[PDB]
């Protein structure tokens, strides 16, 4: 709760992978490495 | 890392070579280190902190030094890690908030016990030892900082830099330090 309370109200979003019991670690990954290029290349203003 | 758990040694790996082991300098080395640091960041950059800065080297060197003392960087405690990066990462946070404009003493002695603390509190696990800690930081700084009043830290508000209630509206991004705003100021600008 607080956690998204600062970081989102501190404007990093806060990128969180959609997870189940079975989602893919794959998916996880490479939503991760999305996440990466984002941060790297973009300077995206995020909060992992 | 010294020999603990996952840590050790092959011994052949320095079968036909050296090893150069390193592990914590000099006290005095420390704080030629890190008088000049606070030199360049305190004198160099407030003069009413200019006139005290050499205390707060002190109120360091003294202070890191009682509490690795008392508790150990890998010993007990993994949650722990006393070095260099103890006072380095106290100084780089002590160079990251210096917004909340106009750095007073007791503002600049507030950002370093803010340092202090949260290289050292919360690495810590429970109650007794957060005393300790609390114990010898209290005596090192009201020995040296103890001139014009900075304890602001504690008595003025909790040990904090506001910004949900005084922000930027788009890049919130990197929250603006405005640690000026009271409890029901945040418990009323917050549900908005």
């Amino acid at each position: 709760s607080l956690a998204r309370l600062a970081s989102y109200i501190c404007g990093y979003e806060v990128y969180q992978i959609s997870v189940s019991s079975t989602y893919g670690i794959n998916d996880f990954k490479e939503n991760l490495l999305g996440l990466y290029r984002k941060a790297g290349t973009k300077g995206t203003p995020i909060t992992f | 890392n010294p020999t603990a758990g996952s840590f050790n040694i092959t011994p052949r790996m320095q079968r036909h070579f050296v090893t150069f082991a390193v592990q914590m300098p000099n006290a005095e080395i420390t704080r030629a280190m890190y008088y000049q640091i606070i030199d360049g960041h305190f004198s160099s950059f407030d003069v009413d902190v200019a006139k005290m800065s050499n205390k707060l080297v002190d109120a360091t060197c003294e202070l890191h030094r009682n509490v690795m003392h008392n508790f150990l960087p890998s010993a007990v405690k993994f949650h722990y890690q006393f070095n260099l990066r103890d006072l380095s990462n106290i100084t780089q946070g002590l160079t990251r908030a210096i917004k909340e404009y106009y750095r007073e003493p007791v503002k600049v002695a507030r950002l370093w016990v803010h340092e202090c603390e949260r290289v050292f509190r919360d690495r810590m696990i429970n109650e007794a030892d957060m005393a300790k800690f609390d114990e010898f930081r209290v005596a090192v700084t009201k020995k040296f900082f103890d001139d014009c009043g900075g304890m602001v830290a504690i008595e003025e508000r909790p040990l904090i830099y506001a910004s949900h209630a005084s922000m930027t509206y788009t890049p919130e991004d990197v929250p603006v330090y405005n640690a000026l705003s009271s409890y029901d100021v945040l418990r009323k600008t917050l549900e908005d």
